[PDB]
């Protein structure tokens, strides 16, 4: 938790600061994904209508098992995050 | 009972006569010194090697003459993607997006809506032939045989832009190669 | 001086009704499961201190040890004549981010003598080192470098550990779960610089994610037990 | 048995006429074909629920740790009956006659590693059998016996 | 066991007159007929508005299109909830029809 | 027409089968030359990883003029199967100019010959020495 | 199959004009029964010689003289 | 009938064991020929 | 005429021409989908400057080749069976209830059907 | 070596799925297991012969590869990458008359090895280039984890087809080859023997071919026939569900190794109960062998580097998987 | 097997003081090869410039605290030394290594698109 592991993961500097990861629960396990970019997340390519993107974390989802396990991971990597409590 | 008493196995038992015999010495050679020297000095095996090569000089080469002749093809050949069409003229494709899901290389791009007549069709259908792997799941996934791979391979293009097939290009091939696709399907019907 | 036949014109059998047997494949492992359970118990007998647990799936035997106990067990599994696992075929890993020691370093061994394979599985964290198995097997000198390159796992005692599968100066270890499948940068040629230069990632078509329509229901249950009755309470 | 076979029993282009007898005089081995396939036969006509379920009954995943391991020597077995309960202490204080039947097999003899296939038994073969290289060549041929 | 035949019985009965409209179903990728005729079943064998694309050809009935109406909603400001209640593609949304597949959204 | 043996991946098997006795590229005057100096064509066959792309540019820049590049297969054209890989150049056209693209996975031995023929038909259309007289 | 006996027989049957067309693109003087032409104009021939190898029993003669596609 | 199945008798056996019969006269004869070729040749050179 | 070329319609007021390269298809002018981009707009791009429009792929529109086909009729029954009209290489078999009094198209082929009695009423 | 590569992933999934391929399915995988081995060894031996300098045997064998790749294209459709052996049997049944054409090639092919052995086996230049070049001890070969020809070249009589039988390999009979000196010439003799032994099985697979299905008759792990997909509501549902979501593999882990033409090729596959595998590590026989290059090539000359690489049968697509 | 030039065993150092001395020698090793890096890679920047950039590299991350993360940073920096000294990185990568690299007000980012 106190460890600055970001210097060994090799991730770019933007993940530590400018990105936000949501810890949600879709029905028995928790997931982590990054919120979309302000602009440049999806622009229509003017050639063939392809869904272009500059966000490299759009396709990434991590399947966890327990809530505290996910929170442990987010603190370990030095990730900004928030937790969405599912409705009962 | 096994050899577990001695911590051994029938597997660990090498076959009878596994160990090598004693190697020969110079006095235990069948061919005399002169016999070995003649083969050695006169190049007996090389000259035999030359003769066998000369045998092939008087045989018919396998070469065929492209493009005046082609090699064989099979009805299952996977080549140029093509969008088929009903005899009545209406498109076979009803826009499952089964196409976009199976495609291992994600080379299929489909967008669809209700047509004017209301029958479900698609207005966008693009294949990135530079991204496709000619896997064949196109043809297998169709519940109406709308997308099939023709036996064509000679469609190399100067500019890479020409390799992005939109719907009209796929429909043009579907008409242009229709009779050939009839050969392929009607010769592969029993095995599917 | 006789004419060759024509195989299409040969008489052929005619086959009608088919009775393809449908029985559980696990029956052919009935003895195999029994043999392996004793062997794992035997290793725990010979190594009470190191063998935390074990499990046998069909005809595969797994040994779980701590990083400290790795080289000790592998040395026993190499030299002890009851288990002569001389060749280390594979040194693999995988990432499970939930646990504190996310990684799971594997060791597949081959015994040409006794004709069996074993699987030493020792956990590892992003920082906890794992002793190198080079002093036992020199064949893991390249299997560990792949594991370090694709995971970042720190291998203690490697004679020379470095990048083996990624580009020179590559940043990040790809086979992790948090590493995006498309990477962070891609290269191109810049005429003004007159060299091939790295640049931030740009996709003309983004990797569409189709996992959203996955299964919401259960697919497989407990199954049918096949544990030999000699290894039950 | 793959002994020598004449040219006219191999589906290949042959020799018609006196050229056959010319070929049989010059060629070193007369029973080898040119390798060109028979145009008249080769590729002449072109190609133009529970009772049956096992995946749901897959073997389960059960792990045996030091706690459950100790229980087999003391209580016995579910066929032949006899928290953290450490094994090391149990091995320090338990009857060796339990060991020579449970923890070991055949009177304490170590269990040889279980063979992935028992019937892998080899025998050394000879030249007249397998038709391979003679003895001087530095290989030997094994069979399944 | 014996119980599994009940799933193999109800599944067989439902898929008796059912149309083979899975490719052309508006919500063919998420109907609880397919996903429940796979896990538990065997393997071998008018219009109401400009909002609900009715096709009773695909019904399995259960009158959930009926029971809800006389209970919750009761020219109905809530009649669109029938779309989300019918499991099979019997009553699918009209505006969304033939435009997307659940595995992509 | 002397290409360069730049086989990298599974596409390289087809480039060998053209030289095989069935097709015999040698009949058309095609003799692969290993060194870039002796080769006036460069058939980029197979995946061009990032770890290779700087090296590929060094090999291309050493070909004396005139020089042509043929992109065979999906990987060389636009990324192919590995288009979404962290260490795969998505199309070799980001590194070297290409004169003809052969589509396939792998393109059949005839498809490459067809791609060779089309490029030959372009070379026979060259008008350099008339360009000096009329366009220069 | 490659000797001058086959070439001379195929040279004499075809006449000079057709053969010289085969000596410009084909590089192999061949003869065969015409099996018809397509819409574009290519003439599709089949060979009845017992000497041709397996894959060379069907060929074409393109409309063009210098270039074939 | 409606499938691909080998014939009831099967096929005739194929040749797969090594078959490389030797050729030529014994090395002594080739050696004796070399001597005679030299023996006759130096008779012709000497006459010339 | 800059009005129907960029609008979706059921049919075309004008008679189409096969030789007009601004139409959506040779056999239809207006596009047959609200989201479909009109061909006249697309060809007004940078990459069509020197490329010849004559050789571009212009397949005939589907929404016409069906409506030329006469409507099939059923005699003394109210269930229409259609499975591609080609054998086992067609679309999955579907049954069409004929209770409604108009032409009901098939699910996949687009073929339309009727009954014996309503043959005069539907044709109106 | 295509159909051998996909066989090891098909076996891995089959092992986890707890479903067994029927008899005719496993015979097709045995027959095309041998044909693939012939295809691979022709690329391995002849290029090794070509890299030494013998250009002619390379071209004689490549015509046979063209002749063998015809069989791949007739059953699957693509010449090289035949996505044929899928988890749960094969893709499609054999086309009629394929056995006749496979067998006919078998008779002719028997001579092709003989001429290959004429210009290589007894030639003194071929022996000089390879004899005593790259000596690997059997004890030291185990240490580096070598498998395949560069483990029986050193004298160990181990073979995976025998240690773990699979896919109708137990039914057939064949003799494995074991060297005695552990050098390139020994591995050449073993590889040449692998030609005839593989051709021996091809005769047995053609003769012993059984009738029946070619893939498991479970619609959840195999597409239903198209005659039945459009007729049966149960068939269409599984066709729709197979290609959109895929089948789910029960949880577990596995390591299945097969005798690839290079050596022991194995995949480590972890199943997370999902329709997508979680971890897929591939053991490439060419990966481990290239590691032992330092141990083997030390003390030899630069021309011996080519001979050592050739006898390793390197395909860097497999090395860098 | 014979390990390559400039190789070190991967060891989990269990001392705070020893790691301090290992790093100090390492920093000198980079400076000793300052002339070589210019001549090997044909860099446009002179020898003093490389030392200036190397110093900017070593000054940058001297304040780390975790010993378990000290060894990892020493291990990978050793690889960077080994890759560079053995002349393994291509010429382009070193040129771009030193060719990498003040913000703007909110109005400036609002107008063009920010991030
Ligand atoms: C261009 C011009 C032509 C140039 C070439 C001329 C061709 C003719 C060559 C003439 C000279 C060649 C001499 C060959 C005659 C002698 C060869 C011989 O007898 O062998 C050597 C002999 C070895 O005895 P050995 O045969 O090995 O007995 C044991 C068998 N296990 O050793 C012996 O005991 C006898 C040795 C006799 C020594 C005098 C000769
Ligand atoms: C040794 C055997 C002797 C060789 C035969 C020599 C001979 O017979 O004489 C031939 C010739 C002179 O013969 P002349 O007397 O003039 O006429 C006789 C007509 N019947 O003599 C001549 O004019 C030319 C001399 C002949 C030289 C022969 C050389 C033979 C060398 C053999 C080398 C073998 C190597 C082993
Ligand atoms: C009195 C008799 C006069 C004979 C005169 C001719 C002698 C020629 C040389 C004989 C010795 C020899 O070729 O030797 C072979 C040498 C050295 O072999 P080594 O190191 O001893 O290894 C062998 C060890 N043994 C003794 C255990 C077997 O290497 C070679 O393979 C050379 C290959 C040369 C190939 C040339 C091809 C040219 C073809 C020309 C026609 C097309
Ligand atoms: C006018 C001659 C010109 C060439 C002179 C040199 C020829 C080589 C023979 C000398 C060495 C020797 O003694 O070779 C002896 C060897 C080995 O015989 P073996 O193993 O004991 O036979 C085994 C037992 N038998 C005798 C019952 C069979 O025979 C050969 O394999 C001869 C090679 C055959 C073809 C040779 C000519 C091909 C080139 C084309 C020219 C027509
Ligand atoms: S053939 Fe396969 S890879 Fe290619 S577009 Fe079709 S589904 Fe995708
Ligand atoms: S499977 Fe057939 S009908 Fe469905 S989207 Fe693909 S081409 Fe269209
Ligand atoms: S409701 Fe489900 S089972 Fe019925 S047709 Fe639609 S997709 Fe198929
Ligand atoms: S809610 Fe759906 S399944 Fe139930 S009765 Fe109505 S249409 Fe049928
Ligand atoms: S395009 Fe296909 S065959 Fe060619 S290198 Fe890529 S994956 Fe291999
Ligand atoms: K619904
Ligand atoms: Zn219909």
């Amino acid at each position: 938790t106190d460890l600055a592991k970001e210097l060994v993961s090799g991730a770019p500097k933007e993940l530590i600061t400018e990105r936000v990861a949501r810890i949600y629960q879709e029905t028995e396990t928790w997931k982590i994904d990054w919120d979309i970019l302000n602009k440049g997340n999806r622009w229509e390519n003017d050639l063939m209508g392809y869904q272009s993107s500059s966000d490299y974390m759009q396709g990434t989802i991590l399947k966890f098992d327990t809530r505290e396990g996910a929170i442990r991971f987010a603190k370990g990597q030095g990730w900004d995050y928030y937790i969405q409590e599912p409705k009962v | 009972p096994t050899l577990a008493l001695t911590s051994g196995s029938i597997q660990g038992t090498h076959p009878e006569g596994f160990r090598l015999p004693r190697p020969k010495t110079w006095e235990e050679s069948s061919e005399s010194a002169l016999s070995k020297a003649t083969k050695w000095y006169l190049l007996s095996e090389i000259f035999r090697g030359l003769y066998i090569t000369l045998e092939m000089y008087f045989r018919a080469p396998y070469t065929i003459y492209y493009p005046f002749e082609k090699g064989p093809v099979s009805p299952r050949f996977r080549g140029e993607h093509a969008l088929r069409r009903y005899p009545s003229g209406e498109e076979r494709c009803i826009a499952c997006k089964l196409c976009e899901a199976v495609c291992p290389a994600q080379a299929i791009t489909i967008e669809a809506e209700e047509r004017i007549d209301g029958s479900r069709r698609t207005y966008k259908y693009d294949i990135d032939m530079t991204k496709c792997i000619y896997c064949g799941y196109c043809q297998e996934s169709c519940p109406v045989d709308a997308i099939v791979e023709t036996p064509n391979v000679e469609y190399a293009t100067e500019t890479r832009e020409e390799l992005l097939y939109n719907k009209e290009k796929l429909l043009a091939n579907g008409d242009k190669w229709e009779q050939e696709i009839q050969y392929a399907l009607d010769a592969d019907a029993p095995y599917r | 001086e006789e004419p060759l036949p024509v195989l299409r014109d040969l008489p052929r059998p005619e086959y009608g009704e088919l009775h393809a047997p449908v029985y559980n494949p696990a029956e052919k492992y009935k003895e195999q499961i029994e043999e392996l359970h004793k062997f794992g118990r035997y290793i725990m007998g010979c190594l009470p201190k190191f063998v935390q647990q074990f499990s046998v799936w069909k005809d595969e035997l797994v040994i779980y040890v701590a990083p400290s106990a790795l080289t000790q067990v592998a040395t026993f599994l190499k030299d002890h004549t009851s288990a002569q696992f001389k060749a280390c075929m594979d040194v693999t890993a995988a990432d499970y981010p939930t646990r504190t020691n996310r990684f799971d370093v594997v060791y597949n061994l081959l015994s040409v003598r006794h004709n069996s394979r074993i699987r030493i599985k020792t956990y590892a964290s992003e920082v906890s080192p794992v002793p190198s198995v080079v002093p036992l097997f020199q064949g893991a000198n390249w299997f560990e470098r792949e594991t370090y390159d694709l995971f970042g796992i720190f291998f203690e005692g490697h004679p020379d550990l470095r990048r083996i599968m990624t580009d020179y100066g590559f940043q990040g270890h790809p086979l992790r779960k948090d590493f995006p499948t498309t990477g962070y940068t891609e290269v191109r040629y810049d005429a003004e610089k007159r060299r091939v230069v790295y640049e931030p990632l740009e996709l003309t078509q983004a990797w569409r994610n189709f996992t959203v329509g996955s299964s919401v229901w259960e697919q497989v249950g407990d199954g049918k037990d096949f544990t030999p009755e000699s290894f039950k309470l | 048995s793959g002994g020598p076979v004449p040219v006219f029993k191999k589906y290949t282009t042959g020799s018609k006429g006196i050229w056959e007898k010319i070929r049989q005089l010059l060629t070193l081995v007369p029973n080898r074909s040119t390798g060109n396939p028979l145009v008249k036969n080769y590729r002449v006509p072109p190609p133009g629920y529970y009772d049956r379920d096992h995946r749901r009954n897959y073997p389960r995943l059960v792990a045996f740790d030091q706690t459950k391991v100790s229980g087999l020597l003391t209580l016995g077995s579910a066929q032949n009956p006899r928290q953290s309960v450490s094994l090391s202490s149990t091995l320090a204080t338990i009857d060796p006659k339990v060991v020579k039947s449970e923890l070991l097999a055949e009177g304490g003899s170590p269990v040889v590693a279980p063979s992935l296939n028992k019937k892998m038994k080899f025998r050394l073969t000879e030249e007249s059998e397998h038709g391979m290289y003679p003895e001087d060549y530095p290989i030997r041929i094994f069979a399944q016996n | 066991p014996k119980i599994k035949k009940a799933r193999e019985g109800v599944t067989e009965m439902l898929l008796e007159n059912h149309p083979l409209d899975c490719p052309v179903c508006d919500q063919g990728g998420e109907c609880d007929l397919q996903e429940q005729s796979l896990r538990y079943g065997s393997d071998r064998g008018k219009a109401i508005g400009p909002l609900i694309k009715t096709s009773m050809n695909r019904c399995i009935h259960c009158t959930r299109c009926v029971r809800f109406l006389n209970d919750v909603a009761g020219n109905s400001e809530l009649s669109a909830n029938v779309i989300d209640l019918c499991p099979v593609g019997a009553l699918t949304s009209k505006p969304y029809a033939f435009r997307a597949r659940p595995w992509e959204l | 027409f002397w290409p360069m043996t730049f086989g990298l991946a599974c596409c390289a098997v087809e480039m060998m089968h053209v030289s095989a006795p069935r097709y015999d590229q040698d009949r058309l005057g095609i003799i692969f030359r290993a060194s870039p100096r002796q080769s006036d064509i460069m058939i980029v066959a197979g995946t061009v990883t990032n770890k290779m792309a700087p090296a590929l540019r060094q090999v291309y820049d050493q070909m004396p003029y005139p020089r042509w590049v043929i992109s065979m297969g999906s990987c060389a054209n636009g990324g192919g199967y590995y288009h979404y890989s962290y260490s795969v150049v998505r199309g070799v056209d980001r590194i070297v100019p290409v004169d003809i693209y052969v589509p396939g996975c792998p393109p059949t031995s005839e498809a490459l010959m067809y791609g060779v023929f089309q490029l030959q038909k372009k070379m026979m259309d060259g008008q350099t020495h008339r360009m000096w007289y009329r366009s220069y | 199959s490659s000797s001058i006996q086959r070439t001379l027989r195929n040279l004499w049957k075809n006449g000079f004009k057709k053969s010289f067309k085969q000596l410009q693109g084909y590089n192999d003087i061949k003869s065969g029964r015409l099996v018809g032409t397509d819409s574009f104009g290519n003439k599709f021939y089949e060979v009845d010689d017992p000497v041709e190898i397996h894959m060379r029993t069907r060929f074409v003669e393109y409309t063009g003289f210098w270039r074939q596609d | 009938a409606t499938q691909d199945l080998p014939p009831i008798s099967g096929y005739a056996p194929i040749q797969w064991k090594r078959n490389l019969p030797s050729r030529g006269f014994r090395p002594v004869i080739w050696f004796l020929g070399l001597c005679t070729a030299t023996g006759y040749g130096f008779y012709q050179i000497s006459l010339a | 005429s800059t009005k129907e070329l960029t609008t979706a319609r059921i049919k075309d007021i004008s008679k189409p021409d096969e030789n007009n390269l601004q139409q959506q298809a040779p056999n239809r002018i207006s596009p047959w989908s609200k989201s479909q981009k009109p061909r006249a707009e697309a060809q007004d791009n940078v990459r069509f400057a020197v490329k010849d429009l004559a050789k571009q792929p212009r397949p005939y529109a589907a929404i016409d080749l069906i409506y030329k086909q006469p409507i099939r009729y059923i005699e003394h029954d109210n269930v229409a069976v259609c499975d591609g009209n080609g054998g086992a290489q067609g679309h999955p078999k579907v049954y069409i209830n004929l209770d409604q009094n108009k032409a009901i198209p098939c699910g996949y082929c687009g073929l339309r059907f009727a009954q014996a009695a309503f043959k005069e009423d539907i044709e109106s | 070596s295509m159909m051998t590569n996909e066989q090891v992933f098909s076996l891995a999934v089959e092992k986890l799925l707890n479903l067994e391929v029927p008899e005719r399915g496993q015979y097709i995988r045995t027959l095309f297991g041998e044909i693939t081995r012939v295809l691979n060894h022709l690329m391995s031996v002849l290029s090794h012969a070509m890299d030494v300098g013998a250009l002619t045997p390379f071209l004689w064998g490549f015509e046979e590869r063209e002749k063998l790749m015809e069989f791949y294209e007739r059953v699957s459709g693509a010449r090289l990458h035949s996505a044929y052996v899928r988890p749960g049997g094969v893709s499609q049944d054999l086309p009629a008359g394929l056995l006749d054409d496979i067998y006919m090639w078998a008779t002719q092919f028997g001579d092709r090895l003989d001429e290959t052995e004429e210009l290589l086996t007894d030639s003194r230049i071929w022996k000089q280039r390879t004899i005593g070049i790259g000596e690997v001890t059997a004890e030291d070969a185990l240490n580096y984890g070598l498998s395949g020809v560069m483990l029986r070249g050193s004298g160990v009589p181990f073979d995976i087809r025998k240690s773990q039988p699979y896919d109708a390999y137990d039914k057939v009979d064949f003799d494995i080859a074991v060297g005695t000196k552990g050098d390139c010439y020994d591995r050449y003799l073993i590889r040449m023997t692998e030609f005839r032994q593989s051709l021996r099985i091809i005769e047995q697979c053609c003769n012993q071919m059984p009738p029946g299905p070619v893939k498991v008759e479970d619609f959840k792990v195999a597409p239903p026939p198209r005659a039945l997909m459009k007729e049966d509501m149960e068939a269409l549902i599984h066709h729709f569900l197979l290609y959109t979501k895929g089948y789910a593999v029960p949880a577990g882990e596995t390591y299945t190794a097969i005798e690839a033409p290079k050596g022991e090729m194995a995949v480590y596959v972890v199943s997370d109960g999902s329709e997508r595998p979680y971890r897929c590590k591939i053991r490439a026989p060419g990966f481990a062998h290239l590691g032992a290059f330092d141990h083997i090539a030390r003390g030899h000359f630069l021309p011996d580097a080519v001979a050592i690489i050739g006898t390793m049968d390197l395909v860097f697509g497999e090395v860098d998987r | 097997t014979n390990p390559t030039a400039f190789a070190q065993t991967t060891r989990y150092v269990k001392d705070s003081t020893e790691m301090r001395t290992l790093v100090l020698n390492l920093y000198r090793r980079y400076l000793r090869h300052s002339r070589g890096f210019v001549n090997n890679y044909n860099l446009d920047i002179p020898a003093s410039q490389v030392r200036t950039k190397i110093r900017q590299e070593f000054e940058r991350q001297r304040f780390v605290k975790d010993l378990p993360l000290k060894n990892v940073l020493y291990m990978k920096a050793q690889m960077e030394f080994q890759e560079l000294v053995n002349f393994w990185k291509q010429q382009c990568h070193v040129m771009q290594y030193f060719e990498s690299i003040k913000g703007d007000s909110f109005v400036q980012k609002f107008l063009k698109g920010a991030q």
